[PDB]
């Protein structure tokens, strides 16, 4: 079906500390596949994931320098967006990219982004048109034009348009196994009293990928729902619940919708 | 990879100096010219990344992608655009810059009125000046003679131009009417006897 | 801009020294050149950014370091004589369409013996009394003799204000003794005024040479004075 | 200068199962700045040999970790997760419960 | 694979 690959930069000062904080991650789909950590003690691109490990000496020392080149240009903008702002020297500040590419089902473009974050908010994003760009602020304005004259967005343009759609495919054909299954959820349901007049039903979906899931409460308010979260072994897992008098639980129905299932499921519990 | 003819070229005075400069890879993204004088750096003059003419002042980069040629022409050529001009090449798949040797141009500044003439000024110092640019100045036979090469000097306020060149010895059967017999002198050159 | 330190330097083979090179502009990329006759621009190392650094063309005999933005030292480890080459830093961004920003440039001459190092005599040639009459206008040439290395920088100096106006000097120096392989230099330069500036006798002409030699660090045994690094000049005044 | 409440979840990768091998999971997610300390309890006591999965963030900038160790449940062991971070005033403990 | 070309803020 549809797919994804996305770039995540993390980069933060550390005032009196010396060096910044810079971490990267790569991610196809759901599944992350490579990482960097300027803490780390390698001071490489590492894989973390079995089917990239097959790329040779030449890509990791790309690689490498590339993100190396990325905590550079994130060294500065530190010092620069602290000067655009009139911040102090002693305080810590966080900037945060992301970028990548979308494929269709026939594996030819469909979107790109690239985003950026100063201290948890938005500064500067491409529009989808890739040539343009949303200002957040005044501060991201001075940047936008200076973006605007260096031709920024072409040649993004023409990363998100080619090279990350071929790596991506490439990607894509080397972790098949991994990157192109579909694990369908595995479902329970659980019944706890909390009163004499109420009862707690609660809905499970377990060992599925990719993340994206909706699990809602049916009858014929007081609904609770988790953040999806990570199983460890490559599959997530989700539950909902809801608040129902008892000797009324019959009458309620959790429905799962997912990728992995060919049609959607309807549980019911009975006492 | 990037490949440019040493020179030097020589252009008059007022003519278009035309620099070429071809690549090998198609990847290709970006293609620069610097400047450089003799005895200092390279110095960015313009860059180039789109198919066709980009104009600046009296500089005009030129890209043929079809052709693979960049190329840098300069009207109105004067004397102080005498330097070295290098090519450089970025490409998709490294952050160096991929250098050509570089060319060098010289550029012969036009004398109006020539007044060829050859002045006395250890050692005495001979002075052959004011010659036309065609006038090609030759070295020493003798190796106790010392001759420089010609040399164009620019007196900003009088918008005046002058070739020189200057021999010297300590030899005392050196004279300033020697000096240059080695050198096609124009028939006419003054030769004063103080 | 990027600065780089020192301009001149004469070693011995076998010394150390560390070419400085500095950006205050936050560029990301810096590399190091050497330039030689035949052989344009050659890349020895280059850093995409602190805590990397990479090999380039001819790598073998230098080191560098990148553990900051701003600096990207070179070091001969043990110096050669084919060694004996101008060597520029260049920074730029990582903008596609980003150019080099070169530094001024370091002469480096390694020497197996420093008994060749000499300073420049120098001496100012006054006009000649027809070329005056001629032409209203009055050449001094300027004779910087019998110097080595190649390492000067001629400047004419009127009523202590620096003049480029009506100056010619030679691109390169005459060797002295052409067939011997460690000849000493000479080098030339024209300043040429009307003769109204020169005739009149308050006006003060004065040609200087930079000369790039040895410095306290180095021995010398020899009886001749040490062949520092020193400014020689000549003098003239008007008629 | 805004900031961002950590949200923690404790919970097993398999369904528990009284002795009988697992892991153990805390789930840090929707914090900023990214700064941020994370424990594992058995009976009070920290955890040593713990691993925590490579930072990254969701589409809205806010942070998220997986922590994460071996262990073996049993009827009467208690599990929990401590969290700090510049949000909350003192450390948040979680324990584990096994049917969340 | 990353980006190459990266323009600063």
């Amino acid at each position: 079906g549809s797919h994804s690959m996305r770039y995540f930069f993390t980069s933060v000062s550390r005032p009196g500390r010396g060096e910044p904080r810079f971490i990267a991650v790569g991610y196809v789909d759901d599944t992350q596949f490579v990482r960097f950590d300027s803490d780390a003690a390698s001071q490489r691109m590492e894989p973390r994931a079995p089917w990239i490990e097959q790329e040779g000496p030449e890509y990791w020392d790309g690689e490498t320098r590339k993100v190396k080149a990325h905590s550079q240009t994130h060294r500065v903008d530190l010092g620069t967006l602290r000067g655009y702002y009139n911040q102090s020297e002693a305080g810590s500040h966080t900037v945060q990219r992301m970028y990548g590419c979308d494929v269709g089902s026939d594996w030819r473009f469909l979107r790109g982004y690239h985003q950026y974050a100063y201290d948890g908010k938005d500064y500067i994003a491409l529009k989808e048109d890739l040539r343009s760009w949303t200002a957040a602020d005044m501060a991201a304005q001075t940047t936008k034009h200076k973006w605007e004259a260096a031709h920024v967005a072409e040649q993004l343009r023409a990363y998100l348009e080619g090279t990350c759609v071929e790596w991506l495919r490439r990607y894509l054909e080397n972790g098949k196994e991994t990157l192109q299954r579909t694990d369908a959820p595995k479902t329970h349901m659980t019944h706890h009293a909390v009163s004499d007049h109420e009862a707690t039903l609660r809905c499970w979906a377990l060992s599925f990928y990719p993340a994206e899931i909706t699990l809602t409460w049916q009858r014929d308010q007081d609904t609770e729902l988790v953040e999806t979260r990570p199983a460890g072994d490559g599959t997530f897992q989700k539950w909902a619940a809801v608040v129902v008098p008892s000797g009324q639980e019959q009458r309620y129905t959790c429905h799962v919708q997912h990728e992995g299932l060919p049609k959607p499921l309807t549980l019911r519990w009975e006492p | 990879e990037v490949e440019q003819n040493s020179g030097p070229l020589s252009v008059p005075e007022g003519a278009i100096a035309s620099l070429n400069c071809t690549y090998s890879d198609r990847g290709s993204q970006s293609f620069f010219w610097y400047r450089q004088y003799s005895g200092k750096s390279p110095e960015l003059i313009m860059f180039i990344y789109s198919d066709g003419d980009k104009e600046d002042g009296r500089f005009t980069a030129q890209l043929n992608r079809a052709s693979q040629y960049v190329s840098l022409l300069i009207r109105d050529s004067q004397p102080s655009d005498s330097a070295t001009y290098l090519c450089a090449v970025k490409s998709g798949g490294s952050y160096i810059p991929t250098f050509g040797r570089g060319t060098s141009l010289i550029v012969h500044p036009y004398i109006q009125n020539p007044d060829p003439a050859v002045y006395q000024l250890d050692k005495s110092v001979c002075l052959f000046t004011d010659f036309d640019s065609q006038t090609n100045v030759s070295q020493s036979k003798d190796s106790d003679v010392y001759i420089t090469d010609k040399c164009v000097l620019d007196m900003r306020s009088m918008d005046f131009k002058s070739n020189s060149a200057v021999a010297w010895s300590n030899k005392s059967d050196f004279a300033c009417a020697n000096a240059f017999n080695n050198s096609i002198i124009p028939e006419d050159t003054f030769f004063p006897s103080p | 801009g990027v600065t780089q330190t020192p301009k001149f330097q004469v070693l011995k083979t076998g010394q150390s020294m560390t070419l400085q090179c500095a950006q205050d502009m936050n560029h990301e990329y810096m590399s190091w050149y050497r330039q030689d006759p035949g052989m344009g621009l050659r890349l020895i190392h280059y850093s995409v950014g602190a805590g990397i650094t990479d090999k380039g063309e001819v790598p073998n005999g230098y080191n560098v370091s990148r553990s900051t933005t701003e600096d990207f030292p070179l070091r001969l480890l043990s110096a050669a004589p084919s060694q004996t080459s101008v060597y520029f830093c260049a920074s730029s961004y990582l903008n596609r369409d980003s150019a080099l920003d070169f530094g001024p440039g370091t002469r480096l001459t390694v020497l197996e013996d420093l008994k060749n190092v000499f300073p420049p005599e120098v001496a100012v040639f006054e006009p000649s009394e027809a070329e005056i009459s001629h032409t209203q206008k009055a050449t001094l040439v300027c004779l910087a003799t019998g110097f080595y290395p190649d390492h000067v920088e001629l400047s004419w100096w009127v009523n202590g204000k620096e003049v480029h106006s009506g100056v010619c000097t030679d691109p390169q120096p005459l060797k002295e003794q052409p067939a011997l392989n460690d000849s000493r230099y000479a080098l030339s330069s024209r300043l040429r005024v009307s003769a109204t500036f020169w005739q009149d006798p308050r006006n003060h002409f004065r040609c200087q040479v930079q000369f790039y030699g040895l410095s306290e660090n180095d021995e010398w045994t020899q009886d001749r004075a040490k062949p520092v690094t020193q400014i020689v000049s000549a003098e003239a005044w008007g008629r | 200068m805004i900031q961002r409440t950590p949200k923690i979840q404790v919970y097993s990768r398999h369904p528990a199962e009284n002795g009988k091998s697992n892991f153990l999971n805390c789930y840090v997610s929707g914090f900023h700045p990214s700064d941020i300390e994370v424990d594992l309890l058995k009976n009070g006591e920290r955890i040593e040999k713990v691993e925590h999965s490579d930072l990254s963030f969701s589409k809205d900038w806010s942070f998220y970790l997986l922590y994460y160790t071996e262990f073996t449940p049993t009827e009467k062991d208690e599990y929990a997760c401590r969290v700090n971070h510049v949000t909350l005033s003192q450390p948040k403990i979680v324990k584990w419960d096994r049917d969340m | 694979s990353l980006l190459m070309w990266i323009t600063q803020v």
